[PDB]
Order: C-alpha cells, then structure tokens, then sequence
C-alpha cells in the first residue's frame, strides 16, 4: 500500500476533529498505479494556483486519460475491478489531501455510468462512446455553467464597477478578464492574500497579464481601503444545505465587514458544488495542513533561511496550527449565480432535487 | 355534521372525545397511534360505494375531532397524510379511468387550468407505514446529530420534557471521545419534575450534570456553546411550539449572544396548518398549583401557561428522521406530506 | 476557637472562589462574645426577608446596642482589645455570610469614627456623643435619602400604568405602597417570584395587606404576560466603578426582555451603595449559599415531601449549585433614582470622589 503513520508534531488539545499529518516523497510503490495520478498527488501537497474548480477538471481529465489507457481483460469483465481500482484511488488521494463535494459528485457520476452501460456489448465501441459521453459532462456541468454565470454576471454589474476579490477560483478569474478584454469596461480589482497562500498574489499578476488596475491588500489592514467600495464577490468552494458557504480563508471576516458597512455580499457559484451534507461552524470540519508553511520568514515560497524560527517540539510546549477552510455566515451573502440562473443563499437545496 | 350516522359502525369517537378532554391520554405520540387505530377502525367496518363521498365524510370527520381538540395537532396531522395518500392514488385512478406534463413535483398552473379500483388497500398500507414512521424517528437524526456537538463544549437546555431529546443526548453521551458539560434549566409550573427525572438520568449516564434555576441562566451565558428545543408540534413558516414552560426567554438570550439555537422533533409533529394568533393555540395550566389558600386568592390572580411558543426567527435548525433542514425550507417537507387541498378542511 | 472544616455536598467543578460552606448549630466558642453579634449572624444565615437595604441598618442598630452596653476596662485603654473584638465579630459574620457593600463602607466609618477620638476622654461623655452622632448619620444619609427617592418617583410616574416588579427590596415595596395610599392613581402591579428566596410572595403579601390590584407571575412565564404593560422596576445592590448592575438574582432576564419588547427598565439606588472594587462578572466574587434552598418542591417552603429527590453526597458526579449575586448590564438600564435627583448609570464614581 506504501507508509502509513509516524509523523512529527503533536494531537493538539484545541482542535482535532480531522487526522493531520501520507506519502509526498515516492519510496516503494504498487507497480499497477497510473503515473498520473502520482504526479496530481506530488503537486496537490504543494499547490498554489488551483482551488475547487480546476481541480476537479484535472481529476476528471486524468480519469479519462486512465480509461483511454484501460482495456477489457481475456479473464475479468470489464466491471470487475475497476470500481476496486477507484476506491483504492480515492484512498490515496484522502491520504494525501481531504476533498471537496465536486469530487464526491463527479464519483457518483462515474459509478452510475459503470452501472449503466451492460458488461456484453464491444470493448472498442464502449470505451468510445463512453469518453465522448464525459467530455459532453465536462462542456455542460462546467464550461457551459461557468458561461452562464458570466452571463448572469453581466446582466447585473453595473457600469465602471469597484470589485473587492479574495482567493484564486478560476470563475472569477474569468469574469474579471471578461470584464477587462471582451466587455470594456472601467475595473478597479482589490485583492486580498493571506501568509501561508499566495492565491491573491497570483490573481494579481494573472489581472496585470491582461492589464488591470489592481490593489493589493492585506488581512491586517482592510478596514483603511473601504473607509468607497460597492461590490464584493467571494471565492466560493462549497455550499451547504442550510445556507453558510465552506469556503477558504478570511472570507467570513470580510463578509462581516461588508454587512456592518452598506453593501450585502455576493457568491458565484456552480450548480454541482451544492452538498445534502449540513454543518454550522468551523469546528465541525476543518481542513488541515503542515505548520512547516508559516517558519520561514515571507518574501518568496522557497527561500531556506537562518533566523530564530524553526522549533515545534524542542522548545517548551509550542503549538502552531493553523486551518485553511472556514464558514462564512448564512444572512449576509445573498447572491447566488448558478446553472439554475436565479436563487439566494437561504434557498439552500431547492436545486438538489431539480437536480 | 353530527355523530347520527356513526353510532354502532364506530363507537370508538365518544372515548377518543373523552381521553381528549379529560386528558386521559398523554404524550402526543399516543395521541397519534390512537388516531391511527380510530382511522384503521373506520376503514375496515365501513362502507363507501363512492371515492369523493368518501373524501368529504373523511374530512368532515377531520373537522369534528379538530373541533373536539385543537391542541392535539399529531391526530390532525396524521389524519392529513393520510388523506394526501389517499389522493395520489385516486389522481392515479382517474387517469386510467379516462383511458399530462410538469416541470417538477407539482406545478402551481395546474390549479389554473381545467382539468372500481383496489384503493382501499393502498390506504390500510399507508397507515402501517405511518405507524412505522411514528415507531422510530430516533435513528433517522443520530447520523447527523452526533457530529455537532465537540470536546470542551458547554450545552444548554430548555425543555426536558420531550422523549426524543433525551434519547438524542444520550446517543451523543455514549461516544467514548466526545465531552461536555450539561447546563439544565429547571422550569417551575410545569417543568419541575420533569426536569429533576431528566438530571437523574443524566447523572445515572455518567455525565457533568448541572442543575441551574430559572434566575440563574444570565451569569453562565458567556460560557454557553449551543441550545436546543424540546418542541412538541412544528408548523409552516418556521415557529414552533414548545412541550410547557421556560423556552422563550431562553432563546431570546441565546439570540441576544448569538448562540446557535437547535431543534429536534419529527414530521410528523409537523403541521400544514399556519399558527396565526399566539392565544388560540396555546393553552393555559393551573392557578392551585403555584399558591395555597382560596378567599385571599380572589384579590391576587396568577397567570400560568403550559405550552410556549417561539418564533422562527431564533430557531435555525430542523433536524428530524429525513435529514437536517431549516424554518426557511420545512415547509416544502410539509407539502411533501400533506396535500394543497387537504389544509383547509 | 470556633469551627472548621466539613462541608456538605459536591464542591463542582466550576464556580469555586468564594465561600459557600461553618456555624449553623454552635458548639464551642470562646467565652467573651456579646450574643447580639450571634443572633444577628443566626438570622441572617436563615433570612428570607432582607434584600440589601435593611441589613445594612440592622448591623448599624447592633453597633449602637453594642456600644450602649459596652463599659471600658479599669486597665487597658477604651480602643486596645475592641479592636480585635471587632475584628472577630467581622470574621463570624464572613463565617455565616459574607460581607456586602454597605457593610463595608458601615466599617470603614467605624474605623474613621475610631481614629476621631483618641483615647483620653472619660467613658459616659464620649459614648453619649458618639451615639447620637451616628443616629443622625443614620437619619441623614438613609431614610432623608430614601424620602428624596420616594418623592422624585412621585413626580415622574404618570398617568395610567402598568408595572412590573421584582425582589424583597424595601424602597420598592415603600414607593408601590405611597403610590397605592396617597397618590391614588390608577397602578396595576404584577410580581416576579424567585426559587432561592421567597421575595415576590413576600412583596405579594403585602401588596395584599394595602388592598391592590395584583397579577403573580414567575421567571418562566413571560412571554404570555405582555399580551398595555409599560414600565418596569428593579432593586439595586451595589453599582461598582465600571457602572455595571451588581444586583441579586433574577434581574437581568427581566431587564433584556423589556430592552427585547420596547419599552426600557428603571432601577433605584442610594448614595452611599457605590464601590471602588472592579469587577465585570459573576464570576469574579459570588453569594454563593448551600444547596438546601433548592430541596422543597414546590408550592410552599414547609412542606418536606418524599417525591423523587432528596440526596447529593451519594450521588456519583451530579452538581446542584445556584448563584444568589448577579452582574447585569450596562447598557439596558436607562434610570436611576439617586440621590441626585436623576441620572445614568454611565456615571459610576461620580460620587465615590465626591464622598
């Protein structure tokens, strides 16, 4: 299988709802995985331009790419092991990192098609029609819906509009390049970044590749830049079914802030992210990472410097941990663009069932 | 409509009248399963040669049990999924009588629009699944229950006075890794007892039990991590009304300190019916319980109420056997039991 | 010596600062204590009736009595052992209940009045003047203030009412009660009743034995009492120099729902009660009292009934502890009734510099 346990740093009194540590360095490896697979895993557990979005575009790719690969065995069916194959997969990549409720979706999806199509007809015209059939899912649950929201987008920010952005989710990385190259409008594109990720920076310098006006902002000084602002979107992940978004970082904070002054918050989001499961508070369910991101002093990402930071169990009781996912409130985003067009943050599940 | 055509075929509405005024019977649950076995008794001895005729006794029947009882809201509630269960059926029948397109489920256009069979069965079916649903209510919330409560947490409750609660907490209190502590809210017309058995039985578990009285509820608030509601009957637009004394203040503090508010129940406490006016729903207790003495006590008149009503608007969660649900959206699961026609009877 | 050690009950894991044991029926003190101090003690332990007010004028009554009886030794000096008698009596009083506000401030007179008179003056011309004195402190800052209360009261309550009440505070029950006789208004009143003491009954009776119109309700019923009703009164302890309501047990919750349904809440309190001591919970210095009070059930206070309950020491971890000392807030109380004419309670040592 590979290694499991024995990892430094401590259980911690406050917070341990979720394991934190896995395999990120390749030492004795099953000479049946695919290698893709691997590398989707290498760069997972050091990643800084995906979040939600692409990469559940890249599992479904890879998995497509897998069954390009794959064929029906002289002695076993073509369902036989497969499903095995998936759930050993899917075993890995929790090892490796916690997923999102897309991934979840998009599994479902795939099982029920394995269930569909009867192990009796052609191999060649199965696997055939089979990879069209996800490509066609890829182009409507995705690209298609990501289309939709531009559209409903469009319809309503206004002209010369001021938009305040956190994260790095690739729709709205879409819309802010719609609004700059295809539209032509006047924007003005704060974004804000965190110590541990550099997601806002990224966007930042995808905004200035096009030729945006941006500014940068930080989480210790937010309240100087709205003291102004007219509209706010946040980087949606998930949405569940009581009305709060799992989402990453200070977005909540922000949320916070835009009720206490004028305006109400806005979401983008996908019609597959919706989740049946419900949670309340941040506690719940956190999402867990190594506190070796938050040592060395800032600047760049790989730097390896000498200083004073560097000490998680030689010094007297010293606990650094920190959470990558948070919830954000249920009242104070009220926007809600998705493949069903229409519909509020309050209306939790109204399109599950229409599905 | 009077009790002259049902007096050898069903006898069994005088008692059900009797164990209602009186209170005879108790526990709303109770109350359900003898309906059930009221509606069973009626269907088995009685005849109907017509479907809509049928439909109307059966309401009109409806009508005269609210009327004898407006509290007990189980019997009126189950007596409306039965009749939506009914109705599917005599829809379905229609159709290959004669012998159509929606979006959804239902559509709201078709109202606007013009628009023998071995039914009876279905209908006695229909009522052992109900009683199956009555049975168990516990096992269907403790997969989502048992993942909101954490270590070093602190628990408040009002209302100690429903069974499934209790069995909720104690479901969470078996797991080895998960700790709390328990703040108890006694309730004194009408909750005392009740609560004093329910820290018994606390204690009885093996978990940190803390009595607190009705005054003392201000001073451990900044301590108080999460509430929950020991609710009787849920309605349509969220509100709820709670099984007797010491609920509403509770969740005005908690609503005050922003402190999440729970509730456990079940569908079918749930009713279609819109509680409009505080006062006719709710009842009130007894003025001899609280003060002693007679003459002096016509000068000094004490007001004391059993049932509380909360509004939606501090509540937030609605948990029952289906999955986890909101006062924003309970109404949708409303209509999914109970019929558009089947509300006004 | 006295006694120490055993104490009944469950010590519980939170809430433990402050005493909560002692002295209920005596064996074995030392041989020189005047038995008024006893009895005083005696009662106060086994009160239902005080509520901050009358104590404090009590233990002055006792002080007078005291010094009345008290002859000087032929030996040692008029202040050398009355000191340490002192001092014993102030431990027997904490032994059995602890301390308030006013009695403090009572003390620290004493102690001024002590340093006054320096020992050289004979014994029936000292205490004869010393006596009188304090009477007309007594007559001065407590019952004038009271009347001043009282009257400004009169001026500010208008036509038709309806009030609800709560505790054994004596200006309150003195101020319902002018409001039945002499102003002859039209005053409905309606009582709030608590478990650790009976006050509300008390006040009930009273009320009774004047001939008014009365409603009685409880801490739980509330929400129904409403459905017209206007003002609403509390009774004050202390005010500490943060400004917060330093008051006795159910208070609070009466004063949010009245924030909650409207109209505001008016407390009264004298100019004497106000403390330098900083504290902002109930946590910080609690009367805390043994779990005998909440034993009897229901109904009347002797009745002893074999129902359910009626053990704490054999019962394996079951906490039943009760607070008698609360800490309001600020902010919900608008009036107070000084003896200033009117003022906010945002004012808190206004009169402590004063003095």
């Amino acid at each position: 299988p590979g290694i499991s346990s024995v990892i430094p740093t401590v259980l911690e009194q406050s917070f341990d709802n979720s394991s934190l540590i896995s395999v990120k360095e390749l030492l004795l490896n099953k000479d049946l995985i695919h290698p893709s697979i691997l590398l989707l895993t290498s760069h997972l557990a050091h990643y800084k331009i995906v979040g939600s979005i692409p990469r559940c575009i890249a599992m479904l790719e890879v998995f497509q790419i897998v069954i390009k690969d794959y064929q029906t065995p002289k002695g076993t069916t073509l369902s036989r092991n497969l499903t095995s194959y998936l759930s050993h997969q899917i075993d890995l990549l929790k090892k490796a990192r916690p997923l999102s409720v897309t991934m979840g979706n998009a599994i479902r999806w795939l099982k029920q098609e394995i269930s569909l199509i009867d192990p009796s007809t052609p191999d060649k015209a199965a696997k055939k029609d089979l990879c069209e059939k996800i490509g066609q899912f890829a182009k409507e649950k995705i690209e298609l819906a990501d289309q939709l929201i531009i559209d409903n987008a469009s319809t309503q920010i206004e002209e010369s509009t001021t938009i305040v952005t956190y994260g790095s989710s690739k729709v709205l990385t879409e819309l802010l390049l719609h609004n700059a190259i295809s539209l032509k409008k006047n924007i003005k594109v704060i974004v804000v970044d965190s110590r541990p990720l550099f997601e806002g920076r990224k966007m930042a310098e995808t905004l200035r590749n096009a030729g945006v006006n941006v500014m940068y902002a930080l989480i210790t000084s937010l309240d100087t830049i709205f003291n102004d602002v007219d509209y706010v979107f946040l980087g949606a992940h998930s949405i569940l079914s009581n009305g709060f978004l799992y989402s990453r970082a200070g977005t909540a904070m922000l949320a916070m802030s835009a009720k206490r002054r004028n305006i109400p918050v806005l979401v983008c989001c996908e019609s597959l992210k919706f989740s049946q499961r419900v949670q309340l508070d941040s506690v719940t369910f956190n999402e867990l990472a190594d506190p070796n991101d938050l040592v060395n002093i800032d600047y760049e990402n790989p730097v390896e410097r000498r200083g004073n930071k560097g000490a998680l169990l030689n010094q007297f009781i010293k606990e650094r941990k920190f959470e990558k996912k948070k919830l954000a409130m249920e009242n104070k985003p009220k926007g809600n663009k998705i493949g069903g067009k229409k519909g509020s943050e309050g209306e939790s599940k109204d399109a599950s069932n229409e599905e | 409509h009077p009790n002259a055509a049902t007096s050898d075929v069903n006898v069994t509405i005088d008692t059900f009248v009797a164990k209602l005024k009186r209170r005879q019977v108790q526990g709303s649950y109770a109350i359900a399963l003898e309906t059930l076995q009221l509606l069973m008794r009626f269907i088995s001895a009685a005849r109907w040669n017509h479907v809509n005729d049928l439909i109307e006794q059966i309401r009109d029947l409806g009508n005269s049990l609210e009327k004898a009882h407006p509290t007990a809201f189980s019997c009126g509630n189950v007596i409306r999924r039965i009749l939506a269960v009914l109705r599917d059926e005599v829809e379905e029948d229609t159709m290959s009588t004669t012998v159509v397109a929606e979006p959804l489920i239902s559509s709201m256009f078709n109202l606007l629009q013009k628009p023998k069979t071995d039914y009876r069965q279905v209908a006695i079916q229909g009522i052992k699944d109900l009683i199956d649903e009555i049975k168990n209510i516990d096992e269907g919330i403790q997969q989502i229950a048992i993942d909101l409560i954490h270590d070093h947490e602190i628990l408040l409750t009002p209302t100690p006075d429903s069974k499934t609660v209790l069995k909720f907490l104690i479901t969470a209190r078996e797991r080895s890794n998960r700790t709390f502590t328990v703040l108890v809210t006694e309730g004194f017309p009408n909750n005392t007892k009740n609560a004093h058995e329910f820290a018994k039985k606390l204690a009885q578990h093996n978990i940190e039990t803390l009595v607190v009285p009705d005054s003392a509820v201000f001073a451990l608030m900044s301590r108080v991590g999460k509430v929950i509601i020991g609710t009787k009957a849920v309605f349509v637009n969220g509100g709820t009304i709670s099984s007797n004394s010491g609920v509403s203040s509770v969740c005005e503090c908690a609503r005050e300190f922003r402190t999440p508010v729970f509730a456990v129940a079940g569908l079918y406490k749930l009713s279609p019916l819109y509680p409009f006016d505080v006062e006719k729903f709710v009842e009130f207790g007894g003025s001899q319980r609280i003060l002693p003495r007679m003459d002096p006590r016509k000068r000094l008149d004490t007001v004391n109420q059993i049932t509380d009503y909360v509004p939606p608007e501090n509540i937030d969660i609605y948990i029952t056997n289906v999955g986890g649900f909101n006062p924003s959206f309970i109404y949708r699961i409303a209509w999914d039991n109970y019929k558009q026609i089947d509300v006004h009877l």
